[PDB]
């Protein structure tokens, strides 16, 4: 039946994983194999040593594992992956406090978790940590410190004090700019790119048109893609037309945008374009 | 006759190669010969692939604290899909067993339809997507996290998400559209906007441009399988700026919107939106 040709597959495969087994010319019975593969692992908290778990937390979300007080704040256990993860040193990081090594603007909250709740009582916050000798939310400011967003979670336990992992969540954190138009071309939103692009500020183009800021010749084909993007639902269209900077210059400019639809009623939410310098 | 005392000689070795698996007593004396063989083979191809990656994986009591300090389960797949670790935790969160899965494909506790887009994950450098897995407590929501090594995942999977707020939180009831339905009056300690000033508007005109299409595809996911998190993005400010935040949603024909308020008001002079004026 399906059952045993099963095991014999399963028995044959474990000759393969047994080393003094497979490197036979011809595979021996059914009991030899059993024995030499309890033999096998005779000569070697569940399938993995705590090692290789610490590693593998790893390696799976840039996590380590550090105990604090719950009243002090002072590390007083913290894991070697604090340095892959982290970049801190371990001693910097042992004995020294989480209120010094989160973001001075996350103090708060982490001092509401950790407050006086039972034992084996739950915790579980996000918070931004100091790297020290890669930042994750928003653009890298210019010579500042970089900042992490850790997400911990964790359980009180006496001897009163916080057991936690911090793990990095970095598929979340993200010459050009994007800007929102209606569907007549009206810039309701510009990012701030746009000053280092164009050399306008955002509220210079807010509220005026695309097509003013248009080389004439050109205008035409702008207001037509624009009429276009609006009947070609999601897709995208782009154009090449030159922009007026606030220098006066005219730079040349490839726009892609797409009309961006609310994706339950299907209305039409904005124009999204990603203006770019050529 | 002489079939008897083989199966025997067979059997005893059985037991011994339970005996020398790396779970309690309780568990593998209970197993049956197949299962036996599996997490034999399994377990030494767990090694291997331990063995392999960097580094290779390797106060004791750590790993009970690290399982414990999670709130979801952590797993490694196979080029191919099979578990070749899960952690016992499975159990908390989808009542499967670790004996269970150990060995076996992924897809067997996928949701299929699902299968596809999994399918796309592994390749059949980062990964994160979410994903409905069997659960017997009738599927649930995992938010997968992890890598993928160019050849097998290594990730952590988390349930979505009773309700515990805490103070650097705000709950928002929205359509299914993300029009703002009701806010906690809470919001005004993180943002300059009150419950008046933001029911009636939709998401989409909160979102900074540069986030409305990862924020539009959250939303997909959303509708799709019903319960979603975002990244980290940005919400604009009545003045100027922003404030991050990531959110948790699910749908109840109604969508609960919990978010984390992940920093105080950045770049609060330069306006961006149209709302953001005079």
């Amino acid at each position: 039946r399906r059952r045993r040709n099963k095991m014999t597959a399963y028995i044959t495969e474990l000759s393969d994983m047994v080393p003094t087994c497979s490197a036979l010319a011809r595979k021996p019975d059914k009991l030899t194999i059993l024995r030499m593969a309890v033999s096998h692992m005779k000569s070697l908290p569940s399938f993995l040593t705590d090692q290789e778990l610490k590693h593998l937390i790893l390696e799976a979300a840039d996590g380590f594992l550090f105990i604090v007080s719950c009243e002090t704040g002072r590390v007083v256990y913290v894991s070697d992956s604090v340095t892959p993860v982290l970049n801190q040193p371990q001693s910097e990081w042992f004995g020294s406090t989480l209120y010094d090594q989160v973001h001075p603007d996350d103090v708060d909250k982490l001092r509401e978790q950790l407050s006086t709740m039972c034992m084996g009582s739950r915790r579980s916050f996000i918070c931004r940590m100091r790297c020290g000798t890669r930042n994750g939310l928003g653009s890298v400011k210019e010579g500042e410190p970089h900042f992490v967003v850790v997400h911990c979670t964790g359980y009180i336990k006496a001897w009163f004090c916080l057991v936690a992992i911090g793990r990095l969540q970095v598929t979340s954190s993200p010459t050009e700019f994007i800007s929102r138009h209606n569907i007549e071309g009206i810039f309701t939103f510009v990012d701030h790119r746009c000053v280092a692009t164009v050399g306008y500020q955002p509220q210079e183009l807010l509220g005026k048109n695309i097509v003013e800021f248009c080389h004439p010749e050109d205008q035409q084909l702008l207001r037509d893609s624009f009429q276009q993007v609006v009947k070609l639902k999601g897709q995208v269209l782009s154009v090449m037309f030159r922009f007026r900077s606030k220098t006066r210059e005219w730079l040349w400019m490839r726009t892609s945008s797409f009309t961006f639809q609310n994706p339950y009623s299907d209305e039409i939410e904005y124009i999204i374009c990603t203006n770019t310098n050529v | 006759n002489a079939a008897r005392w083989r199966r025997g000689k067979e059997n005893l070795e059985f037991f011994e190669l339970a005996k020398l698996l790396p779970l309690p007593g309780a568990i593998s004396s209970q197993l049956d010969k197949a299962s036996i063989v599996r997490l034999s083979v399994t377990y030494l191809r767990l090694r291997r692939f331990a063995a392999l990656g960097a580094p290779p994986w390797g106060e004791q009591h750590l790993g009970g604290h690290i399982l414990q300090s999670l709130d979801g389960f952590v797993f490694a797949l196979n080029q191919e899909g099979k578990f070749l670790y899960i952690s016992e935790t499975v159990s908390i969160y989808l009542g499967l067993s670790q004996v269970e899965l150990t060995g076996s494909s992924v897809f067997d506790y996928i949701h299929p339809g699902d299968h596809s887009e999994v399918l796309e994950q592994l390749g059949l450098q980062e990964r994160s997507f979410f994903v409905r897995m069997k659960s017997t407590l009738g599927y649930k929501v995992i938010h997968v996290t992890g890598r993928l090594r160019a050849l097998g995942l290594v990730a952590l999977g988390h349930t979505l998400p009773e309700l515990p707020l805490h103070g650097h939180m705000i709950v928002f009831r929205l359509s299914l559209g993300l029009t703002i339905l009701a806010c906690e009056s809470r919001v005004s300690d993180h943002m300059d906007m009150g419950p008046s000033e933001l029911v009636g508007r939709s998401c989409y005109q909160f979102v900074h441009g540069q986030d409305a299409t990862r924020i539009r595809q959250s939303h997909l996911d959303l509708l799709d399988k019903g319960q979603v998190v975002t990244g980290y993005y940005r919400w604009l400010q009545r003045a100027g700026g922003f404030v991050w935040l990531q959110s948790v949603a699910t749908v109840a024909h109604h969508v609960l919107w919990v978010s984390h308020v992940l920093s105080n008001a950045e770049g609060s002079q330069t306006p961006l939106d149209a709302f953001q004026l005079p």
